[PDB]
This record gives structure tokens, C-alpha cells and sequence, in this order.
């Protein structure tokens, strides 16, 4: 059948605008923190599967400790 | 506030 | 033609007042021709393919013209103009208005008042606004919409040249009766045509916006809820009123993002007007609370909006936003979207902080620890670097702050500290901190001057400071692991070049001062990673730094040595103060043999000693173990490093290999433990061990090190699964958040350090069933680390991956039936959910028609393995392969039926008789 969008509804009833100026619960949130310490801080730079894939689990600080690790994987 | 209460309808 | 003119707009390639003009001529020679072809335009603007004839114009009225040219649409989809992507049609939606508001407005001084053209175009807008057909409702709703704004542009202009002429009647009175009159008679017209300007505008606003604005359609809400912004603004003296606000007020409360956010901006934009409106404070003292509580939208830019709006306000009065508002608004400073972070930093800027920048830093700390929310300060500063950069970057005024003498509170000092190394990382490090920075974006010929002015000038500042305030702060950690990371931004050729080896020396003093004090493990790892810094071969100060960074060690190594020497006598039973003094040089070689070759000192004799003296006697403190697998770790990895060539030996490796095969035998038995954190250490270090000494370490051209063949035994490829078991997957509930996920990131630490192992074929891919197995189970806090090493087995070994994974499902059936029994409700919702798991699984599946084949014909097998005891011989396993059901739809066609021929050689045809329990049969092969 055609393919042209009718509407049989074209507007919000006045009980249901009554509703959302009374409720607006589901339209607003908690506020989403940013990683409140600074360890929390480094699992978010080295969390997500790519970095864990890629890095050690024991943390090598030089360069040349990494790098034996890095060479390691394919 | 009184013009602003909905009551269209 | 009709279609000229629409093609036209689309396509206009012209001054649009061209079309406007040449669209007038036509008018003036015959009106019925030219509105016929208005009329035409707009059906034609909706998509609609059908036309309006002259005939229909003359003896037709709208809504039967509407009908018809439904009729007619002929649309081959759903989409109408409006609705389609792409800058063609984007660029048309703006011909389409533009062509709108200037038609009116070269009509505006004579044809708009000749009673016959707009009434047309206003009485089938209307019409076609009421239209359930929504190429059509919404089309018209956009056109009303623009034809009103040029409407009220015209009654501004009306407006203007009625009191214009007003001044040039009263100037006349002022100072000749004949001209007196010919102005009341102009004034009169004028008025007259602002009726009928109104009049329009009251039959668009009653006619279409106090409909559309409410529309079941949002985009429809959202066109009118602009416009109206629009009106207000540009003719404030008629529209800014209550009247018109109150559709604002209400629509922010749509459900709708989109919506919300027109309301925000149209708002907005009767601020930045900003002149003394008191209609606008009744409708901010009503609405106040609603606005406030769209700083947290759940979409986030209406949460931005909300946030700049209510900035606004505060500039327009100030008074009106009451205390709690201003908080709540200053919390979103700690917000993981960075566009709402810095929309509250420019907030809290404005309202709170308005040398001389002595105190506005005092305030920055005061609120820093006066708001609990976060322990450290990046997000702080970073949602104010780009309003107030001018202060956060005033060190100076921070660096004598903390010196140069009510003073300072302790909570204070660190509180500042932490700021002040906030702004020198986001100055040195031109990005913001993780979570608020964007991908990777490149820097400004600006930016980098910027960039590297900033970063001497914070090099030669706190050369020369940083040594005193570690002096002063030597003794309180929290500080010292703090300061002892700006010399990682310095630029050392600056020590060298201006006069600074003194300070240089005075500080390396200092810090070989605090290891030697302290045993925090953040205090070390700072004076680790800072010696390392300062060590840079590509830096004229390394042989300075080398000098003191060598006396350094040649001191804890031999008081090490001197401390195992009493420690470990067999007579001499050490107690728990001789154990603080193991302890604490320990974890300061620990933190240095890290980030430093120390394989001169030859330490791994004294680390072997104590972890063998700790496996055969079960007592020693946890932390001499932890830290001692720690230091033997950086021993092999050090020495693998000087392996680099073979310049230097071919019979030093003979004993590298044997360090590394023992190390592994004792972190083996550390593995099984009864404490914890010795557990995971043994287990951690194994993981990277086993990826390092993989056979891994030599493809890449690296041949000569193969004699370092070190596979995993049977053994211990368990023993390390096991750990993950109890350790990683666990009871599972459904010190507060914050605790919780730093423990969460360690159990993912741990797992993705196994799973790098079957990637990576170090261990045997049959153990991650018990891993694949837990994918819905633990999906949130470990799902996305579980798909992408089971995809990753699956890149590597399609068919095994699928071995592995029904063995997966044969685990979760086998563990259903260990507590229940045989005779389990074969519709549970454990069932189900095995079902749904297996289901998922199947969608994974191009080389996929052997891999499902055998994984057909493993859960066959598993499926007839075990008869039924005492029943017909219903088998035990004949029910999991309903679950097996969900894997037929990835089947082929040509081994549908080879499905069967190797089903069949396994079912007796007896059994196909028989039904009732027998069910999950009947389906399987009905799948087939």
C-alpha cells in the first residue's frame, strides 16, 4: 500500500501537556562525574579493551621494559 | 503567573 | 511551467529576489495565472508529483484540492523534501524560506494589500497545515511559519512609519493647513494597513501555530517554537509579552531534545537583546526552577544552552538565581562532557571571581575543597583553562603563595599544590585530561608558540623553586608525589644554558633526601619516574644526573645486601621491626629498578633468597613478597633488554634463561597463596612474563633469542585459569561508586591479562570456555573484553573458536544439571537465557561452513554420549540441542541434510517414533 506517511494523530492532547509540565523526571538525569581520583583517572586512559590488549598488567615505567612486551604481540 | 497555567482546551 | 519554479528554487542559481521579481511582473499582467503557480509551488515544495489546474483554482476549494492531490502525490516513499539528506536539500530548505520572506517583502507597499494574493496563499497554507498527510502539514507549517515573520517584519516597518510620520505632523503643528491634513489622512492609511497586516497575522497564529506548535510531529513543534523565538526578538514591542512566552514556557517541558533546545536558544536570544525587559522576570521567576533543572538535560546540549542561558540571567540581574541554583550549576565544573564542564566554569567564573590575583586563587582553592566531589583538581582546572587562562597560569603568584609566608591552612597548601600541578600539566600538555579531550587534534602555529613559551617559562620558575617547597613539604606524601612531577615538563637544555646547575644539584639533593625519608609507593614511583626524566641521553645533564642517580643506588644496594645478611640468619628470627626496615629499602629498590637499568648491582640473589625463605617457611610479610616478585621481574626484563645485541655476550644467557625458568616456579606457588594481593602480584607478573618469553619474541627478525623457550605446562595454564575464576568472575550483588569500579578495573586488569594469553596461543584456546561462558552473565563490568578475545580466537581459528564455544554452552548445561538433575523444567528461565546466550553467539558467524558443521557435530555427540540409565535407550543429553536449534539458521543448504546423515548415524529409528520430552528432538531436526 502507498507508501505515504499519514498521521491519524496530529497533535498532544491538553491532559498530556498537563502531564509533562508536571513531570519532567524522565527528561532529566544525575550528572555523570568525571573519574573523581587520580587512579580512577589512569583506568580511564588505559582502560578500554585496545589499551588492555596492548599493555602489560604489571606497569613497566621505561620505554625499553615496554618496547619487550610491545615487540611481542604479532 | 496566572496567563502562564495552561488551561487551553 | 508549475515546475519551473519549484526547479527553480531547488535549483535557483539566482539572486532570489530575481525569481521574487520576475514572480511580481507575472502577478501584475494576470493574478490567476501567477497564484496558480504559487499555489503549484508549494503542493509541489511537499513532493507531491500531482498539479493544480486553473479549473480547479476557479470552482474548487482547498480541502478538496488537498484531497485530490493526495490522490495524485504518486511518491514513491515516505520522503518529502523536508526530510531529505544531503546539501541539495538542505541548500532547498533555505530557497524555500528565503523565497517565502522575500516575496512578502517586495509585496509589503502595495500588492500584500490588495486582498487577494495572501488570502489565497494564508487560506491553503492553513489548510494544508491541518492536513494529516505529513509531507504536506509539515511543508506548510515551515512555509506559515516564514510567511508570518516576513508579516511581522512588515508591521515593524508599518510601526516605524507611523510614528516617523507622527514626528512630521507634530513638527508641522510646531510651525499651512492643507499639509496638517494630508499627514492625519497618511496616518490614517498606515493604520488601516496595520489592521490588515494584523489580521493576517492572526489568522496565521490561530490558524496554524496554537495547532502545529503542539504537534504529534516534533520537528513540527520544533519550527514553531523557533519562529516565535524569532518574533519576539525582532519586534519585541509587540511580541515579547506573557502572552507569547507562555508557548515557550510550556514547550520546555516537551519530551523532545530537539524541542527543548529551540526553546533554550530562543530564550537565549532574548538576553544577549539584554535591555531592561520586566516582562521577562515573570516569566524567569516562574519558569526559573524548570531552566535550572535543565543543567542536567539527559541530552547534553540542551543541558549546555541551559547552562549559557542561565549565565545570561546572572548578567541581566543577578539577583534573581538564589544560592542552591549557583551550586547546583557549579557542580557540572566535575561533568564528564567538557561542553557542559566549561559552560559551568564560565558560570562559576562569572559569578565568583570578578599580587592582585592573589585572592581570586585563594577562592579557586577554597572552592575546590569546599565542593567534595572530586580528590584531585584536572577536571577543575580544565573546565576553566579557556575562561580564566589568564590566572590558572599566574605561577608565580601560586609558587611564593605556598613560600613567602591568617595564613594557609595544611588542607590548603595540598589543595593548591594539586591545582597549581593541574595548570602547569594542561599548559605543558597543550590537551585536556582524559575523558574532556578530543581526538588527537594537531596544534595552531599560536597554539605552539604558546606551547613552548608557557614551557620554559614554567622550566626556569620552578628550577629554582621547586627545590624549596620539596624542603618545606618534605615530610607530608600527599605533597611531595605531587611536586615531584613537574620536572617531567621541563625543557633541561634551560638548566644547562642559563645558569641553573646549582638549583639542579640542590634539588637532586633534595630528592635523594625524601626516598631515603619516605616509603609511600606513590612517593617513590614519582622520584623514579622523575630520575628517569632527567636521565635523557639526548641532554647535555645526564652524565650530572647519572653521577648522583649512581651514589644513590650504590647506597640502598649495599644497606639492602646488609640488611638480608641479619634478616635471613637462621638463628636470628626477625621480627616485625626488622621487617619494616626489609620492607622499606625493598620497595625503594622496587620503585627505582623500574624505570632504571640496575643490573650492575646484580640484585637477584637477594630477591631469590627471600622468596625462597618465604616458601619454605610460610612466614613473611606480604609486602617483602609483593615487592620482591616485583624487583625479580624488572631483574629479567632488564637483562633481556641488554640481550638487545649480542655485542655484548653468548654465555649470559645460559643464566637469564635459568632466572627466568625459577621466577616462574616461584611465582607458581606465590599463585596458590592464601592472601590475596600475593595472588594477583604472582599472577600479574606471570601473565607478562609468559607474553614476553612467548615464542612471540622472535619473528620479527629476532631470531637469535628462540634457546629462550619458555611454553606454559599444563599445570599452570589451569592454576592461572583457576585464579581467574575465583578472582575476576564472582558473586555479583543487584566503599560507595568510587571504590567499587577501581576494584572492577583490577578484575579487568587481571582478565584481559589471561585473555592476551589465549589471543596470543601462549595457552591452550580450550580455557576460554569457562571464559566465553560468562558473556551475559558479566557483560557490563567484563563484556566488552570477553567478545573481543573470543573474536579474536575466532580470527585465528574460526572452526576452534567454534569448538570452544559450544563446549561453553556444554559447560552452562552441565552446570544446570550438577545442583538441579535430568529431570529440570526443560522452558526455565536459566534454560532460556542458555538459549538467548547461544542464540548471541550464532550471530557471530567467509570460510563459516566447516566451523558450524563440526559445531553441529560436537553437540551432537555431547548430545547421544551418555544413555539414559533406566528409561528407553528418553538419552541424558537430549535436550541441549534446542539450544543447538539456534545455531541452524547459520547452516547451508547442501549440509542441511549432511546434518542429518551424521545425525542419523548416531539416532536409532526407534527413536523418531517415539514423542510427547522427546520434543527438543523433533524441532532440531525440523530446523534441518
Amino acid at each position: 500500500k502507498r507508501k505515504l506517511i499519514v498521521d491519524s494523530v496530529k497533535e498532544l492532547d491538553s491532559k498530556t501537556i498537563r502531564a509533562q509540565l508536571s513531570d519532567y523526571s524522565d527528561i532529566v538525569t544525575t550528572l555523570d562525574l568525571a573519574p573523581p581520583t587520580k587512579k580512577l583517572m589512569m583506568w580511564k586512559e588505559t582502560g578500554g579493551v585496545e589499551k588492555l590488549f596492548s599493555l602489560p598488567a604489571q606497569p613497566l615505567w621505561n620505554n625499553r621494559l615496554l618496547k619487550l612486551f610491545t615487540r611481542c604481540l604479532t | 503567573v496566572s496567563v502562564y497555567d495552561f488551561e487551553e482546551e | 511551467e508549475n515546475m519551473m519554479l519549484f526547479e527553480v528554487v531547488k535549483m535557483g542559481k539566482s539572486a532570489m529576489q530575481s525569481v521574487v521579481d520576475d514572480w511580481i511582473e507575472s502577478y501584475k499582467h494576470d493574478r490567476d495565472i501567477a497564484l496558480l503557480d504559487l499555489i503549484n509551488f508549494f503542493i509541489q515544495c511537499s513532493g507531491c508529483k500531482g498539479v493544480v489546474t486553473a479549473e480547479m483554482f476557479r470552482h474548487m476549494q482547498n480541502s478538496e484540492i488537498i484531497r485530490k492531490m493526495t490522490e495524485e502525490f504518486d511518491e514513491d516513499s515516505g520522503d518529502y523534501p523536508l526530510t531529505m539528506a544531503g546539501p541539495q536539500w538542505k541548500k532547498f530548505k533555505s530557497s524555500f524560506c528565503e523565497f517565502i520572506g522575500v516575496l512578502v517583502r517586495q509585496c509589503q507597499y502595495s500588492i500584500i494589500y490588495d486582498e487577494y494574493m495572501m488570502d489565497t496563499v494564508i487560506s491553503l497554507l492553513t489548510g494544508l497545515s491541518d492536513s494529516q498527510v505529513r509531507a504536506f502539514r509539515h511543508t506548510s507549517t515551515l512555509a506559515a511559519m516564514k510567511l508570518m515573520t516576513a508579516l511581522v517584519n512588515v508591521a515593524l516597518n508599518l510601526s516605524i512609519n507611523m510614528d516617523n510620520t507622527q514626528r512630521q505632523y507634530e513638527a508641522e503643528r510646531n510651525k499651512a493647513n492643507e499639509r496638517l491634513e494630508l499627514l492625519l489622512q497618511k496616518r490614517k492609511e498606515l493604520q488601516e494597513n496595520q489592521d490588515e497586516i494584523e489580521n493576517m497575522m492572526n489568522a496565521i497564529f490561530k490558524g496554524v501555530f496554537v495547532h502545529r506548535y503542539r504537534d504529534a510531529i516534533a520537528e513540527i513543534r520544533a519550527i514553531c517554537i523557533e519562529e516565535i523565538g524569532i518574533w519576539m526578538k525582532m519586534y519585541s514591542d509587540a511580541f515579547l509579552n506573557d502572552s507569547y512566552l507562555k508557548y515557550v514556557g510550556w514547550t520546555m517541558h516537551d519530551k523532545q531534545g530537539e524541542v527543548r533546545l529551540k526553546c533554550l536558544t530562543a530564550l537565549q536570544g532574548l538576553y544577549y537583546n539584554k535591555e531592561l525587559n520586566s516582562k521577562l522576570e515573570l516569566f524567569t521567576s516562574r519558569f526559573k526552577d524548570r531552566i535550572v533543572s535543565m543543567t542536567l538535560d539527559k541530552e547534553y546540549d540542551v543541558a549546555v544552552q541551559a547552562i549559557k542561558l542561565l549565565t545570561l540571567v546572572l548578567q541581566s540581574s543577578e539577583e534573581v538565581l538564589t544560592a542552591e541554583d549557583c551550586e547546583n550549576v557549579y557542580h557540572l565544573v566535575y561533568s564528564a562532557h567538557r561542553p557542559v564542564a566549561v559552560a559551568a566554569g564560565e558560570f562559576l567564573y562569572k559569578k565568583l571571581f570578578s599580587g592582585p590575583n592573589a585572592n581570586l586563587v585563594k577562592t579557586l582553592v577554597f572552592f575546590f575543597l569546599e565542593s567534595e566531589l572530586h580528590e584531585h583538581a584536572a577536571y577543575l582546572v580544565d573546565s576553566m583553562w579557556d575562561c580564566a587562562t589568564e590566572l590558572l597560569k599566574d605561577w608565580e603568584c601560586m609558587n611564593s603563595l605556598l613560600l613567602e609566608e591568617e595564613a594557609l591552612t595544611d588542607r590548603q597548601e595540598s589543595a593548591l599544590i594539586e591545582i597549581m600541578l593541574c595548570t602547569i600539566r594542561q599548559a605543558a600538555e597543550c590537551h585536556p585530561p582524559v575523558g574532556r579531550g578530543t581526538g588527537k587534534r594537531v596544534l595552531t602555529a599560536k597554539e605552539k608558540k604558546t606551547q613552548l613559551d608557557d614551557r620554559t617559562k614554567i622550566t626556569e620558575l620552578f628550577a629554582v623553586a621547586l627545590p624549596q617547597l620539596l624542603a618545606k613539604y618534605s615530610v607530608d606524601a600527599e605533597k611531595v608525589t605531587n611536586l615531584l612531577q613537574l620536572p617531567q615538563y621541563f625543557d633541561l637544555e634551560i638548566y644547562t644554558t642559563g645558569r641553573l646547575e646549582k638549583h639542579l644539584d640542590a634539588l637532586l639533593r633534595q630528592i635523594r633526601n625524601i626516598v631515603e625519608k619516605h616509603t609511600d609507593t606513590d612517593v617513590l614511583e614519582a622520584c623514579s619516574k622523575t630520575y628517569h626524566a632527567l636521565c635523557n641521553e639526548e641532554f647535555t645533564i645526564f652524565n650530572r644526573v647519572d653521577i648522583s642517580r649512581s651514589q644513590l643506588i650504590d647506597e640502598l644496594a649495599d644497606k639492602f645486601n646488609r640488611l638480608l645478611e641479619d634478616f635471613l640468619q637462621e638463628g636470628e628470627e626477625p621480627d616485625e621491626d626488622d621487617a619494616y626496615q626489609v620492607l622499606s629499602t625493598l620497595k625503594r629498590i622496587t620503585a627505582f629498578h623500574n624505570a632504571h637499568d640496575l643490573s650492575k648491582w646484580d640484585l637477584f640473589a637477594c630477591n631469590y633468597k627471600l622468596l625462597k625463605t618465604g616458601i619454605e617457611n610460610g612466614d613473611m610479610p606480604e609486602q617483602i613478597v609483593i615487592h620482591a616478585l616485583q624487583c625479580t621481574h624488572y631483574v629479567i626484563l632488564w637483562q633481556l633488554a641488554k640481550i638487545t645485541e649480542s655485542s655484548s655476550t653468548k654465555e649470559d644467557l645460559l643464566r637469564l634463561k635459568k632466572q627466568m625458568r625459577v621466577f616462574c616456579q616461584i611465582c607458581q606457588h606465590y599463585l596458590t597463596n592464601v592472601n590475596t594481593t600475593v595472588k594477583e602480584q604472582a599472577f600479574t607478573i606471570l601473565c607478562d612474563i609468559l607474553m614476553i618469553f612467548s615464542h612471540q619474541i622472535m619473528s620479527g627478525g629476532r631470531d637469535m633469542l628462540e634457546p629462550l623457550v619458555y611454553t606454559p605446562d599444563s599445570s599452570l595454564q589451569s592454576e592461572l585459569l583457576s585464579f581467574i575464576l575465583d578472582h575476576v568472575f564472582i558473586e555479583q550483588d543487584d566503599e560507595d561508586e568510587a571504590s567499587k569500579i577501581e576494584a572492577l578495573h583490577k578484575r579487568r586488569n587481571l582478565l584481559a591479562a589471561f585473555c592476551k594469553l589465549i589471543v596470543y596461543t601462549v595457552v591452550e584456546m580450550n580455557t576460554a570456555a569457562d571464559i566465553f561462558k560468562q558473556y551475559m552473565k558479566y557483560y557490563n563490568d567484563y563484556g566488552d573484553i570477553i567478545k573481543e578475545t573470543m573474536s579474536k580466537t575466532r580470527q585465528i581459528d574460526k572452526i576452534q573458536c567454534a569448538k570452544t564455544l559450544i563446549l561453553s554452552l556444554q559447560q552452562l548445561f552441565n552446570e544446570m544439571i550438577q545442583e538441579n538433575g535430568y529431570n529440570f523444567d526443560r522452558s526455565s528461565s536459566t534454560f532460556s537465557g542458555i538459549k538467548e546466550l547461544a542464540r548471541r553467539f550464532a550471530l557471530t558467524f567467509l570460510k563459516t561452513r566447516e566451523a558450524i558443521a563440526m559445531l553441529h557435530k560436537d553437540g551432537i555427540e555431547f548430545a547421544f554420549k551418555e544413555p539414559n540409565p533406566q528409561g528407553e535407550s528418553p538419552p541424558l543429553n537430549l535436550a541441549f540441542l534446542d539450544i543447538l536449534s539456534e545455531f541452524s539458521s547459520k547452516l547451508l543448504r547442501q549440509d542441511k541434510r549432511t546434518v542429518y546423515v551424521y545425525l542419523e548415524k548416531f539416532m536409532t529409528f526407534q527413536m523418531s517414533l517415539r514423542r510427547e520430552v522427546w520434543l527438543p528432538l523433533m524441532s532440531y531436526r525440523n530446523s534441518l
